[PDB]
């Protein structure tokens, strides 16, 4: 996805195409409720003793 | 020989199931008119393959351009289906793990007519 | 323990407690019907005034899917003997004085909850 969309404008892929391929997800303050969010995707998401290891989300 | 050929085009990019011949072939068909008649005179093809990974439908000078993304909510076979045999003898092929992300695209056009009209008539005496 | 509602069995209506004067028992009446039913439990009306609740009647298994909720690998069930448990605080109105844990089994058709 990095690799299609820092090649647009010189091929037609855009934002959209994350969506519709599944990447990122609008996500409404009432269902923000419910989502366990990571906050940068490396770091919330290694190996040590555990947080949750079950985030379903992260931030851009 | 066998490799990824499956192709989803959108409603306007419409290909005839079938090789244009002139017995297959007739007119019936006309800014308004000018998207109707582009469904029959364009829509055989050539997926141009690029240096990038990236690829083009051809239909003419007009393009369509294309990444192979993956699939997985319509993981089936693709095969060939010909009534010939007990009832329809589907020939084996790919498997739908992927299928065509492309832009394909139209526009709109613009109007004007009158605000109101006259008024104060006054009959005779 | 409690009384419930006794329904009608004739107009399906709600049973009043009633006391026969001249067998000396127990009687369900209705308002709208004319039915009679004998009583069991000898008791009326109840109240908890300590309102004390077991929260474990409460829990349902459902819980262990939430991605959102905290993990353990320290306490196993006691029916199967599965090492995954969810654990949240009573989440309740109405906790008198109770930091209380409580805990439901990770493995599906055991559901099986806990405190400790
Ligand atoms: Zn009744
Ligand atoms: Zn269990």
């Amino acid at each position: 996805h990095i690799d299609q969309l820092k090649e647009r404008e010189y091929n037609n892929y855009s934002w959209q195409d994350l969506v519709a391929s599944g990447v990122v997800e609008y996500i409404d303050t009432l269902e923000e409720e419910t989502v366990m969010l990571a906050m940068t995707p490396d770091d919330l998401q290694e190996k040590e003793v555990a947080y949750c290891s079950t985030y379903t989300h992260c931030e851009i | 020989g066998n490799d990824l050929y499956f192709v989803k085009l959108p409603n306007f990019l419409s290909v005839e199931p079938r090789p244009f011949d002139p017995q297959y072939y007739e007119d019936e068909f006309e800014e308004e008119g000018r998207t109707r008649l582009k469904l029959k005179v364009e829509n055989n093809a050539r997926i141009v393959k690029w240096s990038d990974g990236s690829m083009s439908l051809h239909l003419g000078n007009e393009v369509f351009d294309v990444y192979k993304a993956p699939l997985q909510g319509d993981h089936n076979h693709l095969f060939i289906r010909q009534g010939t045999g007990l009832q329809g003898q589907a020939v084996f092929k790919t498997k739908l793990t992927f299928r065509p992300h492309s832009t394909d695209s139209a526009t709109h056009r613009k109007m004007t007519l009158s605000l109101a009209d006259r008024c104060s008539k006054t009959q005779k005496i | 323990g409690f009384v419930g509602i006794r329904f009608c069995q004739e107009c399906n209506n709600m049973l009043y407690p009633k006391e026969d004067k001249e067998n000396r028992i127990l009687l369900y009446a209705c308002r709208n019907c004319d039915y009679q039913q004998e009583a069991d439990n000898s008791c009326i009306y109840v109240n908890k005034i300590t309102h004390e609740v077991d929260e474990l009647t409460q829990i349902i298994a459902d819980v262990s899917q939430d991605p959102t909720l905290p993990r353990t690998e320290d306490h196993p069930c006691q029916k199967c003997g599965h090492k995954e448990a969810v654990f949240f605080q009573s989440h309740s109105a109405r906790a008198e004085d109770a930091m209380r844990l409580y805990y439901v089994c990770t493995a599906p058709h055991c559901g099986h909850r806990w405190t400790e």
